[PDB]
DNA sequence: CGCCGCGTCAGACTCGTAGGAATCTAAACCCTCCCCTTAGGGGAGGGTCAAGGC
DNA sequence: GCCTTGACCCTCCCCTAAGGGGAGGGTTTAGATTGTGTGCAGTCTGACGCGGCG
């Protein structure tokens, strides 16, 4: 499954869950720590915001 | 945009200024035409239009009319997005307490009023009255009245006094109280108090009242009179696909609040009986409580499922709250996912990405390059081209992915190598092709694993993927400087098979012109890969300069080693391949290439190693068959002999020679011995049983057995698993953990029968259940570690400190567990390292100890190096790059802006899934002996008697370094004169394990003191001893008198003269405790050293060490140094009094005497030595011995857990967490400072305050550093956002609201929550110029 | 004592509710008699003020010519057909007129009291009696608010002794004869208000109309109103004892409604409101027990509040009743046929068309929680599957921007006049589009010339020289 | 006042598809307000079609 | 070509006579009835705050 853009949730406007919903991958908390352990501040900022 | 986040209490006027109207009805929407109903919870007049730029009535329907509020429907013509921002309010008909400030412990309303929560809850529930003001009356303030007391004092004392119930009463109390007057009263009450419980009570209340005074908050705002209403698009009521509606639980809760509030207003209009109004007020209170926090007070309100409704507090807290599910991690666009397969052709920097995945992930890039190249006139034309998948969109796709990395991620992301960047190679499958060499970093196998792909969009993200995250930058581990992109399985088997030697292999003994000739002969079939041969090898070495000088010689090598030499880079020696290469040798070869030549030769070398190992594992045909599991031919007789032994032990048990316990232990021992015999026979028949002819004569060589070659190369398999294949499976454990006494005498080559298989499943399932249940514990520990250490970043380059820890090799007993070289490599020295030849600088003061300095320390005799540590860094809010040392992933000193705290937490928490969730001295080797902390005397039989409990024996080599370290109990008699040579196996120390002897002070004669006979002694005769002994028994054994009064064995001269000590005139007597056996009488002489009396005696561990948990019963340590005396006994708490010589004398403890004391009344103590024994508590280690002692203790006790499982973590990473646990300090004397005494502040704050106070000549504060566990240290941060997002969100938000806290967003989590660059890494420059263009 | 032991407000309510014991058949009767004596006392204290009786006789002469009916003026007599009321109204008018002239002062207390006791006979409808008592409350509260504005200004000046400011203020009622005695002490406070001695006049000289509009003394009015207050506090304390004694009846009825959307204490409180209405409406002279009448009002209040507030999306009472009727018809048809009926035959047993019943069946459904676990898991909920359908796709936003750019390009390739009227005719880079007359008047040109200009500019843009960029923004 | 057992509170893995929960329940009156019914009429507001006039 | 001019033309909204139909809202209802009513749970372990004994 892949996705560039798609549908978003109502309350929070983040991508939806599954490949049935054509959803995004969960960039969870441990992946955020992995990016913070590198100095990947811009990669992280575009994961979070954009 | 903004620089801080402030949190505070909301006043009623603040709540009414957020709102755009009052919600007056529980109507959501019309049932027929689903437009929102007026004044309801969904109301376009309050909350905004439901269509974009359109009123509700339809009169104003376009952007031509914007911002005009329709006069018919009242709706402002604007964007409908405002329904996510516009709050409303409910004007509550009665004051309702906020449940957070009442029921989140400790109660803020209770602490501020100094009322128990039991009385406040009784007043709130209209069960009791409280007197707001007493007046001309004997009633005190806040006195609780029952109803009959109220009706008595009301008619008896008129309406002079005022007393109410409900939250109107609590609100009148909170309004009527004067905070500054009560602060002064409580402070002068603290200056009148010595009781520390009441002093803690008072400092709690004082800092609450002071937080209220300093903040703009008023106490009475903890009682709600206006209630905010969340915007309706955040609690949406939306039509589902089948015409049904889906709603939030907040609409149910808000409707209940409105309904009970409107009914309360109705009842107050009707002037209902007050039992009905009190009931409606209680119902409105419990409805508002269920809205705010459902389930704190009483039972959770459930709606229409018997499932409890999700309240406002449940929206923001927990694993499924806003913070952890939506703010600390998100679902992202430009992300795909697929099964991973192997590509063994790939280079280390590239992955294989399916074309179907890449065509979707890179879709706006393809649209842009289609419109740019003129192949599409419009983004919709380009969209239709990409839908039709024309032949040109594949060329466009091949040029948009060209230098564009993608991040590949495998969950769980246990460390930072779980995300790595790769250049994509477009492949035709649906599966991602992962390079083999990175799988160990990902913990990935190709048996169904999936990986996520993420596309870096911006140029900065692309350059971070290329420069920080690319897999060619990730070849060293950050946990330990070892290679993590390392060959395994097939590669090490191919490289091992290639570099092995057979005895008479084809083409043996020829002389080759070089490695190219060896490859020609192997490929043309004229020589075997294992033919030992003589090859002219030219190898290059780096001289003193960076120059690469060649030497050519004929090496005695094999054909395969010469072939493998062709891929080795130039600066490496031929001895790196002139051996059989297992996993360790290949890992060390890659590490050697990295340290000598750098990263660019190493990534090429690792790729070449992978290709060559794959090729020659293919060439080998290395299969596994059933004839490879060679069972030893004598296994049957080993089992028959152990069966005969177990039969004779069984007959001995039938004949009563042994009881069941020693019988069972004998059976276990003779089966473990027989298992070791079968294992040794199997491995001996497996490891060399190639017998081979050299010119006719037979010879033994190492075996080319496939099972053995896989085990011996480190490819797969241990000796412990070959034992189960070809030996016997051995003894199994019950689910209790106790060993079944009949082992599996079978192996897997033979079958197991039904019973053997069943008792093997007993432990198979236990291991699988541990694996299934310990991932949650290791994830929770890693989360706590990250959240304690997330804010630690290398911010400075050198703090100029001179402190540090003295690194020594880890020696437990007679084994050197950790040498100095890997404890000190990559660390900056803290003092000049000297030779044993004194005063000559071997290593200067600020040297980073790279491998050459470590070899210099190793070729000299340096046994201790003092290094700089992060626990001793002087840097406020960070760490300097010199107290940290090397970046273990790079190999050079750490850079400023590195988030070393996340690296430390991930380095500790990644191996947590490899941990489990559920006498005399015999010196090993030769060397001198030296002892420490000895109380030593000379015995009458030519001995040394060490009458101390802090002594330790250390064995020095001719080098000069301690190699073994033991420590001996009290009164251990030495079989050795201390200070000269010993031998291997030579016993130095002998003692009694089970009983504690009393050892005299000086030579002399026995004398008695206070031992009144018959009342302190039972004189009992042991029938086969000849002389009767005398027992000093328990205190309940004898009558009043000697039961508590202590028998004192004096030593005097035969002429009656008391013998005096050399150096002091201290009276020489021995006070002995109860439960003692004495064999001595008065008159018999005793020299110094006679023993007169005998008083007889995984993953959760790491989580307990980092949480600083005090053990069940700890050791008892000496707080102050002095001499031991005893106070009030015979309570259960033995009263010990340590008496200093030059200090304030009385210091007492309450030691419960059901634990054996290890101190005597005549002997001194040092502060912190063990008085009683047990597991040491780290708070005690920190208080009594210091910061360096507690960090030494915690790193040693954690690395004992990790080294036991063969896990190698640098202790930089444990020192980082220990530093984050020592972040608070309790003030003991404020001086001329702004702190109280007994107040816990940040250590950096009080250190900066003292810097400023001693900068202005005044005296600063004095403190005692605290130790907090990783949960209490991460909840005590100066940032309420990170603490509220970690856990206990209600407590954090409650204390932050009543304190009026302000979060300056200085750590990593707070800038992640709010969508900013983190202050680490490539966002460190941005934050620096954000703070220097704000401080200017 | 159970105080402080539970959290349940249901247990707290039942606990404090059970401390009142039930009434006998005789207890209800004398509580109702206490209520009726309180209201009778209020009425006999009203009778002292004449204009209320004047308004009531106005109402009766309006009933004479039928501007209204006396069935809305009096519910009956105690010692409704319109002949006895003529007798009682005539004998009451003959009393009011014979009281009107007799003013003296001891003789004035015979006729007022006998008119009070003969006016006691009229048991009015609640509306008229409530109007009379509220009218008297407004009269006394405006008289009282100027009475304490007299002291409002005296506090506006200085320190306020009014312990003995009341000494001869009582009884004079015509002039400042009580006011002159305040300066007769000549303490400094007695200075201040006296230079406001003129500004006070229109307060106590507005008395100049009202003592001529009421006929009786200030404390006579104040004390018949305090007797009204005593009577209504007697009638209100007796209504409270009848509500408090019958809360078990409310719980008894409310336990049969417990799971229809409202919670048990919600039902109890709504039934308590119904019970208070029943206490207000009960008549003990009908010989029935209070339970018989009060059950009607308690059930009314509970069922009405279930129709009002049991649902998220509120259904009106008429459709709530249609749904209930449909449900019991479905129950009968499911029992008598062993099979759930279809809307066709469900519309033939009912009297209603089938398309009406189909929407009634589509109208009665309660919303699902978006915290509903999907898969009956606890990690994924229904709210995780619901999409924002109001979001514009980024390809649609990018298409909108590219179309704005393309029309900007083609409108730059026209005359300035034609591009202006074509950006003005449509809303292009303006906030509103315009009509032919507005574009024309801004140009001081006709409507038809602007129509010609924009039609010609459109024909220019139709040519493929200017159209191939824009034709790409269209579909099949 | 200091300590001990008891009450209470807070934490505890991410991919595909299935996938929710299912009980219980006035009637007779009255009112206002809104839309509906023919076969078109009338008007406001806004466009459109050929005539020419310069 | 730019500009008027008079005649046409369109949709959209409101109106017709005598109520019909329905939605959505109020109100009372008089034999006597007077205290709900469910579960569910095989967590452990820290850790904190408090009645109660000493
Ligand atoms: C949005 C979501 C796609 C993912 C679709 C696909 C399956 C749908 C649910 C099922 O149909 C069962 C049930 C039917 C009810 O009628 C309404 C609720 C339920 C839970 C539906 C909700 C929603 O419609 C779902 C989750
Ligand atoms: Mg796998
Ligand atoms: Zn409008
Ligand atoms: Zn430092």
């Amino acid at each position: 499954h892949a996705r560039s853009t798609g549908s978003y949730s109502l309350v929070t406007q983040q991508p939806l869950g599954g490949k049935a919903q054509f959803g995004g991958q969960r960039f969870g908390e441990m992946e955020v720590w992995a990016l913070e352990a590198y100095g990947a501040a811009y990669t992280l900022q575009e994961m979070l915001t954009v | 945009e903004f620089d801080a986040i402030k949190i505070a209490l909301a006043s009623p006027d603040m709540i009414r200024s957020w709102s755009f109207g009052e919600v007056k009805k529980p109507e959501t929407i019309n049932y027929r035409t689903f437009k929102p109903e007026r004044d309801g919870l969904f109301c376009a007049r309050i909350f905004g239009p439901v269509k974009d730029y359109e009123c509700l009535c339809g009169k104003y329907k376009r952007l031509k009319h914007r911002g005009v509020i329709c006069e018919k429907c009242g709706v402002e013509v604007t964007q409908t997005k405002v329904r996510r921002e516009r709050m409303g309010h409910i004007e509550l008909a009665s004051p309702t307490a906020h449940i957070w400030f009442l029921k989140s412990l400790p109660s803020r309303i209770g602490l501020l009023l100094d009322m128990p929560l039991r009385d406040i809850e009784r007043v709130l529930y209209f069960e009791s009255y409280v007197v707001i003001e007493g007046g001309m009356t004997n009633l005190e303030r806040q006195q609780i009245l029952t109803e009959e007391q109220y009706l008595d004092a009301l008619e008896e004392f008129g309406d002079e006094f005022d007393a109410k119930m409900g939250a109107e009463a609590i609100q009148a109390l909170l309004k009527s109280m004067d905070l500054e007057q009560e602060c002064e009263q409580l402070r002068e009450e603290l200056n009148e108090t010595n009781s520390e419980t009441k002093r803690k009570k008072l400092t709690k209340r004082i800092k609450l009242l002071e937080a209220f005074v300093q903040s703009g908050n008023k106490p009475e705002w903890m009682i709600l009179t206006v209630l905010p209403v969340l915007p309706p698009d955040l609690r949406p009521l939306v039509p589902l696909d089948g015409g049904r509606f889906a709603t939030s639980d907040l609409n149910d809760l808000y409707r209940r609040v409105i309904n009970r509030n409107n009914r309360l207003k109705r009842l107050l209009d009707l002037a209902a009986p007050d039992i009905i109004v009190r009931n409606e007020k209680r119902m409105l209170q419990e409805a508002v409580d269920a809205l705010l926090d459902n389930g704190r007070r009483g039972r959770a309100i459930t709606g229409s499922n018997k499932r409890p409704l999700k309240s406002l507090a449940d929206m923001i807290k927990g694993k499924q709250g806003r913070f952890r599910q939506n703010l600390l991690g998100k679902r992202v666009d430009y992300s795909g996912r697929s099964v991973i397969t192997v590509g063994p052709y790939l280079r280390l920097h590239q992955c294989g990405l399916p074309k179907k995945m890449a065509l979707e992930l890179f879709k706006p890039f393809i649209y842009g390059k289609l419109e740019l190249r003129g192949l599409a006139t419009t983004i919709k034309a380009a969209k239709k081209m990409v839908e039709r998948e024309e032949a040109v969109v594949w060329d466009i796709l091949d040029e948009v992915i060209r230098e564009h990395p993608v991040l590949l991620n495998r969950a769980p992301t246990l460390h930072r190598l779980g995300i790595q960047a790769f250049e994509p190679v477009l492949i035709e499958g649906k599966a991602i092709q992962l390079h083999p060499l990175v799988c160990a970093a990902y913990n990935a196998d190709f048996d169904g694993d999936q990986m996520a792909v993420h596309v870096p969009l911006t140029l900065e993200a692309q350059l971070e993927a290329r420069a920080l995250m690319m897999s060619t930058n990730n070849i060293l581990s950050p946990a330990n400087g070892e290679p993590i992109i390392v060959p395994s399985q097939d590669v090490v088997l191919g490289l091992y098979y290639m570099t092995r030697d057979c005895v008479n292999a084809k083409g043996e003994g020829m002389v080759l012109t070089g490695p190219k000739e060896a490859e020609r002969l192997y490929r043309s079939g004229l020589a075997s890969l294992h033919a030992r041969v003589k090859v002219r090898i030219t190898e290059y070495e780096k001289d003193a300069n960076g120059e690469l000088v060649a030497k050519t010689s004929l090496k005695d090598t094999t054909v395969g080693r010469a072939i493998l030499w062709m891929i080795v880079p130039k600066g490496l020696p031929y001895s790196i391949v002139n051996q059989a290469l297992g996993k360790k040798a290949i890992s060390k070869m890659l590490n050697t290439c990295y340290r000598i030549l750098g990263l660019k030769p190493t990534v090429i070398f690792a790729d070449q190693i992978m290709y060559t190992g794959f090729a020659y594992a293919a060439r080998s045909g290395a299969s596994v068959g059933i004839d490879d599991m060679v069972i030893p031919e004598k296994k049957h007789e080993i089992i028959s002999e152990a069966e005969a032994e177990v039969a004779e032990i069984q007959e001995q048990f039938q004949s009563g020679l042994v009881t069941a316990g020693e019988r069972y232990n004998k059976v276990i021992d003779i089966w473990a011995a027989a298992n070791d015999r079968v294992s040794k026979a199997m491995m001996d028949n497996l490891q060399t049983e190639t017998v081979i002819n050299r010119d006719g004569q037979e010879e033994k060589q190492v075996s080319f057995n496939s099972i053995y070659m896989m085990a011996d190369s480190g490819a797969r398999g241990s000796a412990a698993q070959i034992r189960q294949l070809a030996g016997m499976r051995g003894l199994m454990a019950k689910p209790d953990g106790s060993i079944i006494e009949t082992p599996i005498t079978a192996n897997f080559r033979e079958g197991l029968n039904v019973l053997q298989y069943f008792i093997s499943t007993h432990g198979a399932r236990k291991g699988l259940a541990d694996t299934a249940l310990k991932t949650a514990n290791s994830g929770y520990l890693t989360r706590r570690l990250v959240d304690v250490a997330q804010d630690l970043v290398v911010t400075e380059d050198d703090c100029g400190t001179h402190e540090g820890i003295m690194m020594t090799p880890v020696i437990e007993g007679g084994d050197v567990k950790e040498p100095l070289r890997d404890r000190v490599l990559g660390r900056v020295t803290a003092e000049d390292v000297l030779k044993p030849g004194t005063a000559d600088i071997l290593v200067p003061r600020n040297t980073l100890l790279h491998e050459q300095w470590c070899d210099l320390l190793e070729e000299n005799s340096v046994d201790a190096v003092k290094v700089r540590s992060v626990v001793s860094c002087d840097t406020d809010f960070g760490v300097c790059a010199h107290c940290y040392g090397r970046d273990l992933a790079r190999g050079h000193i750490i850079n400023k802006g590195e988030a070393i705290g996340v690296i430390a937490a991930q380095s500790i928490g990644e191996p947590g899934t490899q941990l489990t969730m559920r006498s005399s001295i015999q010196v090993k080797n030769k060397g001198s002996i030296k002892l420490s902390n000895v109380k030593s005397v000379v015995n009458s039989s030519g001995k040394l008697v060490i009458t101390s409990r802090n002594t330790e024996l250390k064995l020095i080599d001719e080098f000069g370094r301690t190699k073994e370290s033991y420590k001996v109990p009290y009164g251990a008699v030495l079989a050795k004169g201390d200070g000269e040579q010993v031998a291997g196996g030579e016993t130095v120390a002998n003692w009694d394990p089970h009983t504690m002897p009393v050892i005299t002070e000086v030579s002399g004669f026995v004398r008695f003191t206070d031992m009144i006979d018959g009342q302190t002694i039972t004189r009992q005769t042991d029938e086969l001893t000849g002389l009767s002994s005398l027992v000093v028994l328990d205190s309940a054994e004898r009558t009043a008198g000697g039961k508590d009064l202590r028998p004192a064995l004096k030593i005097v001269d035969a002429q009656g003269n008391d013998v005096l000590i050399p150096g002091t005139d201290m009276p020489a007597q021995y006070f002995l405790p109860g439960k003692a056996i004495v064999q001595l009488e008065d008159g018999v002489q005793i020299s110094s050293g006679d023993t007169l009396a005998r008083i007889p005696q995984g993953l959760p561990r790491v989580a307990d060490l980092f949480e600083a948990r005090r053990p069940k019963e700890p050791a008892i340590l000496a707080e102050i140094s002095g001499i031991v005396s005893f106070g009030k006994e015979t309570k259960g708490k033995r009263r010990l009094v340590i008496t200093p010589v030059d200090g304030s004398d009385p210091y007492e403890e309450m030691i419960p005497k059901w634990r054996q004391l290890n101190v005597f009344e005549g002997e001194r103590v040092e502060r912190g030595d063990v008085i009683s024994d047990g597991p040491e508590a780290p708070h005690d280690i920190l208080r009594l011995r210091g910061v360096h002692a507690v960090t030494r203790y915690i790193v040693n006790e954690v690395q004992d857990v990790y080294r036991l499982q063969g896990v190698k973590i640098n202790d930089k990473h444990i020192e980082v967490i220990v530093r984050q646990m020592l972040r608070k300090a309790t003030i003991v004397n404020a001086g001329s400072s702004d702190f109280l005494e007994g107040e816990q502040v940040e250590y950096s704050r009080v250190k900066i305050a003292n810097r400023e106070l001693e900068a202005n000549g005044k005296v600063g504060a004095t403190y005692s550093r605290d130790l907090l566990g990783i949960t209490k240290a991460s909840l005590a941060t100066e940032s309420f956002i990170s603490a509220a997002s970690f856990q206990e969100t209600t407590r954090v938000l409650t204390e932050a609201a009543v304190a009026g806290k302000r979060d300056e967003l200085r750590g990593l989590k707070e800038n992640v929550i709010v969508g900013r660059l983190i202050p680490a890494g490539t966002g460190y420059a941005y934050h620096q110029d954000r703070m220097r263009r704000r401080a200017a | 004592s159970e105080i402080g032991r539970t959290t349940d407000p249901v247990r707290m309510y039942m606990r404090e509710m059970g401390t009142v014991e039930l009434l006998t058949r005789e207890g209800e009767i004398d509580i109702a008699k206490r209520i009726e004596d309180g209201i009778n006392q209020v009425q006999c204290s009203v009778a002292e003020y004449p204009e209320a009786i004047t308004y009531l006789l106005e109402q009766y002469d309006r009933v004479e010519a039928e501007e209204a009916r006396l069935s809305d003026l009096i519910t009956g007599f105690v010692d409704i057909d319109p002949e006895l009321a003529r007798e009682k109204f005539a004998e009451l008018r003959a009393q009011y007129v014979v009281t009107r002239d007799t003013i003296k002062h001891a003789t004035a207390q015979e006729e007022i009291l006998k008119l009070s006791e003969v006016f006691k006979q009229f048991r009015l409808v609640p509306k008229q009696f409530d109007y009379l008592v509220n009218s008297m409350r407004v009269m006394m509260d405006r008289v009282r608010t100027q009475e304490r504005l007299i002291m409002k200004l005296c506090v506006e000046q200085c320190k306020m002794p009014k312990k003995n400011f009341i000494t001869l203020f009582t009884g004079n009622e015509t002039s400042d004869t009580w006011f002159n005695a305040a300066i007769a002490m000549n303490k400094p406070w007695s200075e201040k208000l006296h230079d406001v001695s003129e500004e006070v006049h229109r307060a106590l000289q507005k008395l100049q109309q009202i003592e001529e509009e009421t006929g009786l003394t200030i404390e006579q009015v104040k004390d018949i109103n305090r007797r009204m207050s005593i009577g209504e506090a007697k009638a209100r304390r007796a209504k409270k004892e009848m509500v408090e004694a019958n809360l078990r009846l409310v719980i008894s009825i409310a336990k049969k409604y417990t799971n229809r959307g409202l919670q048990f204490l919600d039902l109890i409180q709504e039934g308590n409101i119904g019970l208070m209405k029943a206490v207000d409406k009960f008549e003990y002279r009908r010989g029935y027990k209070f339970s018989t009448y009060a059950t009607w009002w308690i059930r009314q209040a509970i069922t009405r509040s279930i129709a009002d507030q049991a649902r998220t999306i509120r259904i009106p009472v008429h459709m709530i009743e249609t749904i209930n009727k449909l449900n019991r018809i479905s129950r009968q048809m499911l029992q008598e046929m062993g099979r759930e009926p279809t809307p066709e035959e469900l519309a033939e047993r009912m009297l209603m068309p089938e398309d009406k019943i189909r929407k009634v069946l589509k109208i009665a459904k309660e919303p699902i929680s978006m915290e509903t676990p999907i898969g009956d898991d606890e990690d994924s909920h229904l709210g995780d599957f619901i999409e924002d359908t109001t979001l514009e796709l980024p390809l649609d936003s990018a298409t909108t921007e590219s179309l704005r750019a393309a029309t900007h390009d083609v409108l730059a390739g026209l005359t300035a006049r034609e591009a202006k009227v074509l950006r003005m005719r449509f809303g292009i880079d303006m906030n509103t589009d315009y009509t032919l007359e507005e574009v024309g008047k801004q140009f001081d040109v006709t409507r038809e010339r602007i129509r010609q200009i924009e039609a010609k500019a459109l024909r220019k843009l139709r040519h493929p020289s200017r159209s191939e960029v824009l034709r790409s923004f269209l579909d099949d």
